[PDB]
């Protein structure tokens, strides 16, 4: 059984309860082992969105004209 | 000529407020533009759009 603790998910395994944080690590692994036809059916595409994305792993820069530096102290930037 | 209407007529107290025109009117063709959209910046006081 899955919870959202804040920025994390935690798992509780009903007693074969296990309570324990699910390391983005595993998760990913997880999801990378899904099949093409199971989360196809998920709503996922094969070629655009593949859960496994979902997962931050690099991190796009913008340049800087996405965050430019408009200094108007005029001099200090 | 007589107007064939009297007119109501008399001293009465105006007040002069502070909106006149001439802080009012504002034109702009091309100008300064906002660093970041490049679009045109905001306010007469800037030659804004």
């Amino acid at each position: 059984t899955i919870r959202k603790d804040g920025l994390k998910l935690v798992g509780s395994w009903k007693k074969d309860p296990e309570l324990r944080v699910l390391s983005t690590e595993e998760i990913l692994n997880i999801f990378k082992h899904i099949s093409v036809k199971d989360f196809t059916s998920l709503g996922f595409n094969e070629v655009f969105s593949r859960p496994e994305w979902m997962i931050l792993t690099c991190l796009p820069v913008p340049p800087p004209p996405v965050r430019p530096s408009i200094s108007f102290n005029e001099s200090q930037r | 000529k007589k107007l064939m209407a009297q007119i109501f007529f008399g001293p009465t107290y105006y007040q002069r407020l502070r909106h006149m025109v001439d802080d009012k009117i504002h034109a702009r063709a091309r100008g300064p533009m906002q660093v970041l959209t490049r679009q045109p910046v905001e306010g007469r006081s800037r030659d804004g759009g």
